[PDB]
């Protein structure tokens, strides 16, 4: 079975405000380089070999970018394919106009276009097919999380979530968010069946990933008014299981706010991004050549630096 | 004579240029001269010219281009032992060397220009064309440093080197010939010219290099050397005392051990210091 993934170039939520208005979010330059060329190369690197393209806010754009991007070409081992529509208006139509086409077939993965990573896949995509033929239509979602610190600046409020996980088997029992709350609420139907192995996580950073499946669309065209994933989630966990992966030595990301952007732009320039780095070039262009050198300075072709100004830290 | 005045002549059109490439344009243009037809007497009324060329310059560079052009006109005999086209062929091959040995210079400063860093600082004994050639491609490529020069007390040609740099818009800087102890710490790299490459791979410069290699290599400092092909000589001097008089003469030149040297920039390409004697022993000089 083929690996495939499907791509939302559109953030149904304006936080970019005023930039997001004469150029989309998902082409702002992070590191001279946009975010769906990383989310693109994390999916080329994971060993996707199809992708499905969703725009709907300036997608003409989008369109016109990819199509001058390296992944269009013929010589690409995943064959992107650009989705337009007007009507999209959250993440649920989506999934609900992918399970009216019928493009998927398997464990697909469920990406924003604009997430930064590095994480590889194989792992948790192999524990959740194993979970799966064991259990043949249970275990529909797998969300990806990397293990951080709370006083991380990566960590920011808008997105901070905490879980109620199994440690025996990884199992989400309960997923719930703490954007402006201060004690934290956690019901008694977690402690039902088994009631030895549970816990509670704060250590993570939801990166926006999730190994979804065919069936996952399906309860999106059953359930009318799921209109994101968050959501998805709450409503399946009320009530097929949800489970997680969590990574310790990969990093992963979403864009989602400027307090996030100002995150990853300060990782992906001090290397914690590898091998994605501004001295890689990873989108085989030529005006985004560079040199890394010492104190992880950055100088591209024609820089003509003057004399007197010192270059003292992480600069691009 | 033609020899004293020719040389002179060949020295004054173009100060720039060194004494030895002088000294072997000479010598091919008195190669036209020549009227005898036995080889002998090529060889000999040549050898004086060269040795009597070496008596009114005192230099290593001198003798080893006289060395080398009486060693190339032995490979030219060792042809047919003919004389008879031996001495035309002897005269292309000759222009071709001269126009060889004239890019010198460029093949040099392009293949040492590569070592400067930007940022870094140099430090330069006395005056040489070729270490000015290596100082101005690096800033001709978008490089900044700074560099100490020694003022070569025997003769005032390291304010003579400063001036010349300073014009080329580097921040230059004098020091003392009893200094090169006290800014060895501030310098990240020591690069200067040779004027005759021993057998082993030492070399015969200014009074004041031996000692400022010993304290490049008592702080672990790069002691780069930048030569040409020409002024390899075949001397194999054990201590300050082995080396000629002649080219001594308060003397005017020392000799430092190949030990202290980290590598060497010649028209052959980046040397280390046992590669030379190689060559050397290539040639059978």
């Amino acid at each position: 079975p083929p690996l495939q993934a499907v791509l939302v170039a559109d953030s149904f939520d304006r936080r970019f405000f005023p930039i997001s208005k004469d150029q989309p979010r998902v082409l702002l330059p992070l590191a001279n380089v946009a975010l769906i060329d990383y989310t693109l190369e994390f999916l080329t690197a994971t060993g996707v070999q199809e992708t499905f393209v969703f725009c709907c806010w300036k997608a003409a754009q989008i369109k016109e970018h990819l199509l001058k991007s390296k992944w269009c070409r013929p010589t690409s081992l995943n064959v992107v394919r650009i989705i337009t529509s007007e009507l999209y208006r959250s993440l649920g139509d989506v999934l609900r106009d992918v399970d009216a086409k019928a493009l998927v077939r398997s464990d697909f993965l469920l990406v924003y276009g604009d997430v930064i990573s590095n994480i590889n896949i194989t792992r948790a995509l192999e524990e959740h097919r194993l979970r799966r033929k064991l259990e043949k239509n249970v275990s529909v979602m797998t969300m990806i999380f990397k293990e951080s610190s709370p006083s991380h600046p990566t960590r920011c409020h808008e997105d901070n979530v905490v879980v109620a996980v199994d440690s025996t088997t990884n199992r989400v029992l309960h997923f719930q968010k703490t954007q402006g709350l201060r004690r934290f609420a956690f019901p008694l139907s977690l402690f039902q069946g088994s009631s030895d192995g549970v816990e509670v996580r704060y250590d993570l950073l939801d990166c926006h990933i999730s190994i979804c499946s065919p069936q996952v669309a399906q309860l999106f065209t059953d359930n009318f008014d799921y209109q994101t994933r968050d959501d998805f989630v709450r409503g399946l966990l009320v009530n097929n299981q949800i489970h997680m992966h969590v990574t310790a030595k990969e990093y992963g990301a979403r864009v989602s706010n400027l307090h996030m952007y100002s995150a990853v732009c300060a990782d992906v320039i001090r290397r914690w991004v590898y091998p994605l780095t501004p001295e890689a070039n990873f989108t085989d262009s030529t005006t985004q050549s560079c040199t890394h050198s010492r104190h992880n300075i950055y100088r591209g072709p024609e820089v003509s630096l003057g004399h007197g100004s010192i270059l003292e830290e992480n600069v691009l | 004579k033609e020899l004293i005045e020719y040389f002179k002549s060949q020295m004054k059109e173009d100060p720039d240029m060194a004494s030895a490439v002088a000294a072997i344009r000479t010598l091919l243009e008195f190669l036209k001269r020549d009227k005898g037809e036995t080889i002998q007497g090529l060889r000999a009324n040549l050898t004086s010219a060269i040795e009597t060329l070496c008596g009114v310059d005192s230099s290593v560079a001198v003798s080893s281009g006289g060395e080398l052009f009486l060693r190339f006109i032995s490979l030219a005999s060792l042809e047919y032992s003919d004389y008879s086209k031996c001495k035309k062929i002897m005269i292309e091959r000759g222009e071709l060397f001269l126009r060889r040995i004239s890019l010198s210079r460029n093949k040099i400063a392009d293949l040492c220009h590569t070592f400067i860093k930007d940022g870094a600082t140099i430090l330069t004994h006395a005056y040489s064309r070729v270490v000015l050639r290596v100082l101005e491609a690096a800033v001709a490529a978008k490089k900044r440093f700074s560099v100490y020069v020694t003022e070569s007390q025997p003769d005032l040609s390291g304010k003579k080197m400063a001036k010349a740099l300073c014009h080329l818009n580097v921040p230059v800087t004098v020091v003392l010939d009893a200094a090169v102890g006290y800014i060895m710490e501030k310098a990240d790299l020591v690069i200067v010219g040779a004027e005759g490459v021993v057998e082993n791979g030492g070399i015969i410069n200014k009074i004041g290099t031996n000692q400022m290699a010993v304290c490049a290599k008592a702080q672990n400092k790069p002691f780069y050397v930048v030569a040409e092909s020409f002024k390899f000589v075949r001397l194999f001097p054990l201590n300050q005392q082995d080396v000629p008089d002649k080219f001594k003469y308060h003397p005017w030149v020392d000799y430092t051990a190949p030990s202290l040297i980290t590598l060497l920039f010649t028209d052959l390409g980046v040397l280390t210091p046992s590669a030379v004697s190689d060559e050397l022993i290539k040639l059978y000089l």
